[PDB]
């Protein structure tokens, strides 16, 4: 929440700081690094709010991010991962109700009277 | 420990379940008179991992020889000074899951020209 | 997890700020310059990777419950080899003795 | 929908090459998400010595 | 003239260079504290003894306190740069792992214990690195924070100071008083780690890392050293049937199974001492101790 | 590349097999190996002193008194510190010097 | 100290520590007048033997300070402080430190070296100060324990004269049954090492042979000579030589003692009045 915000400004102000640090400054160019270090503090202020909101990320996040993509890769992934173990699931069911049909189709017709019983039982 | 010539070991159930890969770990059983528990393969197990580490730490190095698929399964001790230096020290040969120490060309036929005469 | 690594990453940040600032004054100006605007790529690159975490945020729950969803239908896979297996054993095993 | 967004519309707003990878960027500090670093020492004030290091020219 | 910045340290801060005067390498310490304080405690007991300890104990397996200054608040204490350390050597993906090696390592240590136990200050936390490993790769023990004297008068003995891995099963169990024990099962566990080449026994926290110490040696005799339960804190642990050493590390020669046995014998007053370790035949063995010149160097 | 790398220059000639045909084409055989290099610092003995002397075990008249400012303790004895060290902690201290 | 360390410090007789006092008192005489605050020779600069006197009643003060510490204290810190003090003084002068905060700090610093693990609370109670006075010479506290160890070369140990006693007593207790039941000597001797403890000779003999001198003294006080332990002893090294060394070093030790007296506290008081005056001078180091 604020701490995406506060960070980012954080940022905006860190390339602010190298494009006039980089740029020869009669300004006091101190004030930059005086507002990366308010920055931190502030960032410190967001390590409490982070105490606050106590956000819980997988390793793998971390790893996507490090290849530079999005990590809203990573959420299709683990979406298209759930679909294909529901699809692979539904399949071998389906596979198993169409054997037992066939099992009961066949043995109704060499049993006779059982398959009548059990089809009344069920 | 009398004549290790002399000396035969073998275990059944390891007999069905043997491979080129696991013919080491057969003369690894330990409570088996040829092998040792100095012998490296034996601190590597405690360790971790086999890999070029018989060539990293050079010592005694049990390693196979010669090996055909069903039964035969030779295995060689070595004694190395230094990686690319490899000392032969003797050869116990596995015929159907027998392990037998192999017979000098001369202690052989000491023995038997001995009990013929 | 998080706030532990951003509490971990805001302590790296601000010591390696302030090793900077300490070769400073030490290192040649000029050159200080190029170093100082290197140590900034640095900030920005581990701002900009916790700024795609605190992104993701919103969509942690939903990678919870998809894992949740994958736990369980690997337990009902688990249970039909299972099943499989026990057959298995019922009719190699314990009829032919 | 495409999900190939680039880690732009993603991480947008900041400059410089944000989409670069840790292995091209080839900085220590950033080597610290994968392994956490320890926190030795709390985070303390600006001083004047920094200042003094900088000042541009 | 500071050259190099190593990093920071638990109380400390490291540069790497040569001095205000020779051109020789060292490593230069800086003082690291909380002085927020308008009442600090000055300096910190661990600083106090690390300094003075080192200072007088000269040893070629153990490194020294050589010059210190402190113009500044600063205080800077001189200890000559070593190569790395055992540690992350032994816990790198095999590069060439070496019991004849490991036997010399374990040589400089034990010469550096004996040192230390005859000077009358016991080095109170030797844990698996605080060890450190020169360019020649003569060992010298590194750490001294955590030490103090030990002697005749009774005084306040401090406790659970030890880390958990490589903290003595008496001070486990929470015991007031101690001897030369804490540091011999620490070489002891350090010994085990260079042959099993993973840590022996891990304990996330005290209670845990008791029982699987326990697991490790079974559950300690009667005869052993009653009075294990009698001491302050005991808790009966697990009756274990009990595991031979040939069951955690499986193998090598029998002459190191020996002085691990040796070493672990529960009854601190058998725990076996550093001039009879020495004594063990085990060192003066066809196996010869590496000289170091040939000693294993990673990159 | 014909030149510099082999180019194959190897797969001309083989000398039939000498790992798999048969392992008896080693012949030159040779060895003549040395090191001389065993069982160094052994010795324990690196005992300095300015001082009188005292042995390690007692088995005395010391230990026969067993008697310090509060003796010697049984439970904190699971402890360790037998007053054994503590008697020759005290002496060897105390002896340490006598003669600058 | 077969320990070597105060081999070094081990300073070997009476002049040198004459010498070195003198000159530390020259020495900040003469940084004061090159700095040119006052023309040379004035009244305020204090003369060696003064400065040793006041330093000696003030070191008395400090022992009944260690003395009355409210959590009870080893007798090996209290003699780790008073050494650090003496070892302070053979370096600089009283006025550049003022002693009331080198008595302070050695205190402290001796508290955290020898292990005491001292209570905060502990330590502000035993004080007889308000909370904000105490909380000023904390402040200096703190950087007067840096500057103590600068100028003690960083060497801390400190051997104390205790443990051999002890460890004597226990040799008396086994090799010789001529004496019986020494600890009438046991307390005599306590009252010798007080006294002795306040001589030079912490610096000048060996802390063992100290003990050893302590323990004689008591015997001929009481009726006993050792005559047949100086020849166990004599079952040594040294073959006769050793007996001649130990008895010309008692019979200093003896003469020190003797000689020794608590400062009167008239004079004491003049001396106070002016270094207080003196402190109160000019200094201000730099910018």
């Amino acid at each position: 929440h604020l701490e995406e915000h506060l960070e980012k400004f954080v940022e905006n102000i860190r390339q602010l700081g190298i494009i006039v640090s980089d740029f020869q400054p009669s300004s006091q160019a101190g004030l930059n690094q005086k507002l990366n270090f308010i920055v931190t503090g502030l960032q410190d202020i967001d390590k409490c709010r982070q105490q606050l909101h106590d956000i819980t990320v997988p390793l793998e996040v971390f790893e996507y991010i490090d290849q530079g993509r999005n990590p809203q890769l990573y959420t299709k992934e683990c979406l298209e991962r759930a679909l294909a173990k529901n699809e692979q699931v539904k399949g071998k069911i389906d596979t198993m109700k169409k054997f037992k049909s066939l099992l009961i189709q066949e043995l109704s017709k060499v049993f006779p009277e059982d398959m009548a019983k059990y089809r009344s039982i069920r | 420990r009398d004549n290790l010539l002399g000396i035969s070991w073998v275990d059944s159930s390891w007999i069905p379940i043997l491979n080129s890969g696991s013919v080491l770990d057969y003369f690894s059983e330990r409570s088996n008179p040829f092998y040792d528990r100095t012998c490296n393969n034996e601190v590597v197990k405690m360790q971790r991992l086999t890999l070029e580490h018989l060539n990293q730490m050079v010592g005694i190095e049990y390693i196979l020889l010669h090996a055909q698929e069903p039964i035969l399964f030779i295995i060689r001790k070595q004694q190395r000074q230094s990686p690319a230096q490899v000392i032969p020290l003797a050869d116990y040969y596995i015929i159907a899951g027998v392990i037998y120490q192999a017979p000098d060309l001369g202690s052989v036929i000491n023995s038997r020209v001995l009990t013929a005469v | 997890r998080l706030s532990t690594l951003i509490e971990f990453l805001l302590h790296r940040a601000y010591s390696e700020l302030m090793v900077l600032t300490d070769l400073l004054p030490r290192k040649s100006d000029v050159e200080r310059k190029i170093e100082i605007v290197q140590f900034a790529s640095r900030t920005r690159q581990l701002f900009v990777r916790l700024l795609a975490l605190v992104k993701w945020a919103n969509n942690a729950g939903k990678v919870e419950k998809c894992a949740m969803i994958s736990s369980f239908l690997d337990q009902q896979a688990i249970l039909f080899v299972d099943t499989a297996d026990r057959l298995a054993s019922l009719a190699r095993d314990a009829l032919v003795h | 929908k495409k999900v190939k967004e680039k880690l732009s519309n993603f991480l947008p707003d900041l400059p410089g090459m944000i989409d670069l990878p840790g292995s091209h960027d080839n900085s220590s500090l950033r080597s610290l998400i994968e392994k956490p670093p320890i926190l030795s020492s709390s985070f303390n004030p600006i001083t004047g010595t920094m200042l003094a290091g900088f000042r541009l020219h | 003239e500071k050259l190099d910045f190593l990093g920071e340290g638990q109380f400390a801060t490291v540069y790497k260079a040569r001095d205000k005067n020779t051109n020789q390498i060292v490593a230069i310490a800086k003082i690291k504290l909380g002085h927020r304080s308008e009442a600090k405690d000055g300096i910190n007991r661990t600083a106090l003894r690390e300094i003075k300890l080192l200072q007088e104990l000269s040893h070629p397996n153990i490194i020294g306190l050589l010059d210190a200054f402190g113009h500044k608040s600063n205080i800077s204490l001189v200890f000559d740069f070593m190569e790395t350390d055992l540690e992350v050597i032994i816990k790198d993906n095999s590069l060439v792992l070496t019991p004849s090696h490991i036997k010399a390592y374990m040589l400089m240590t034990l010469q550096g214990l004996e040192y230390l136990h005859q000077h009358w200050i016991l080095h109170r936390d030797l844990k698996p690195n605080n060890l450190l490993l020169d360019e020649n790769g003569v060992l010298k023990l590194a750490d001294f924070g955590l030490a103090k004297s030990f002697g005749s008068p009774n005084r306040a003995y401090t406790h659970q100071v030890v880390t958990r891995w490589y903290r003595a099963p008496e001070l486990l169990f929470g015991a007031r008083m101690y001897g030369v024990g804490v540091d011999m099962w620490a070489v002891g566990c350090i010994l085990a780690e260079l042959l099993l080449r993973v840590p022996f026994l891990p304990g996330d926290s005290d209670l845990d890392q008791l029982t699987r110490i326990f697991e490790t040696l079974g559950t300690p005799t009667e005869e052993q050293w009653p009075d294990m339960c009698s001491l302050p804190d005991y808790v009966t642990f697990k009756s274990f049937p009990g595991i031979p050493l040939h069951h955690i590390f499986s193998a090598a020669g029998d002459d190191l199974l020996d002085l691990i046995q040796g070493l672990f014998l529960f009854n601190p007053c058998a725990r076996i001492t550093a001039t009879q370790a020495l004594k063990m035949k085990y060192f003066s063995n066809r196996p010869g101790p590496t000289p170091g010149c040939q000693l294993p160097r990673p990159n | 590349q014909l030149e510099m790398q082999l180019e194959k220059p190897k797969p001309v000639k083989p000398v039939t097999f000498s790992t798999g045909i048969k392992m008896g084409q080693h012949i030159s055989l040779a060895p003549i190996h040395k090191l001389e290099e065993a069982l160094y610092e052994y010795q324990p003995l690196q005992i300095e002193t300015y001082g009188p002397h005292v042995p390690e075990l007692e088995m005395l008249g010391r230990l026969g008194y067993l008697n310090h400012v509060r003796a010697a303790s049984p439970q904190d004895l699971a402890g360790g510190y037998t007053s054994s060290l503590a008697c020759h902690r005290a002496l060897q201290d105390a002896f340490s010097g006598l003669f600058w | 100290h077969n320990s070597s360390q105060k081999r070094h410090w081990t300073f070997s007789s009476e002049e040198q520590l004459a010498r070195l006092r003198a000159d530390a008192n020259r020495k900040f005489r003469c940084k004061a007048v090159a700095n040119g605050k006052v023309l040379p020779n004035d009244p305020v600069f204090l003369e060696p033997h003064e400065e040793m006197t006041l330093c000696k009643y003030y070191e008395k003060r400090l022992l009944e300070f260690c003395s009355v510490f409210k959590p009870a204290m080893p007798r090996s810190v209290v003699g780790t402080a008073c050494m650090y003090f003496k070892r302070f003084y053979l370096n600089n002068s009283v006025m550049e430190y003022h002693p009331r905060i080198i008595m302070l700090t050695c205190a402290f610093l001796a508290c955290k070296v020898d292990e005491f693990n001292v209570s905060s609370p502990q330590f502000v109670g035993n004080l007889r100060e308000s909370p904000l006075g105490q909380e000023k010479a904390l402040e200096q506290i703190l950087e007067y324990e840096l500057l103590l160890i600068q100028q003690l070369n960083f060497h801390l140990i400190v051997h104390n004269p205790y443990r051999p006693f002890e460890g004597f007593l226990i040799d008396l207790k086994t090799r010789y049954p001529i004496l019986e039941n020494p600890e009438i000597l046991r307390k005599t001797a306590d009252d010798f090492l007080n006294r002795i403890a306040l001589t030079d000779a912490y610096l000048l003999y060996t802390p063992s042979q100290i003990a050893l001198t302590a323990i004689l003294s008591s015997a001929s006080r009481a009726g006993i000579t050792m005559e047949s332990y100086l020849s166990e002893s004599l079952m040594l090294k040294e073959n006769r030589t050793c007996l001649s060394q130990l008895l010309d070093i008692m019979k200093s030790m003896r003469n020190l003692v003797k000689k020794y007296e608590p400062p009167r506290s008239e004079e004491v008081a003049v001396l106070k009045q002016k270094l207080e005056r003196c402190h109160s001078a000019e200094l201000a180091l730099n910018v």
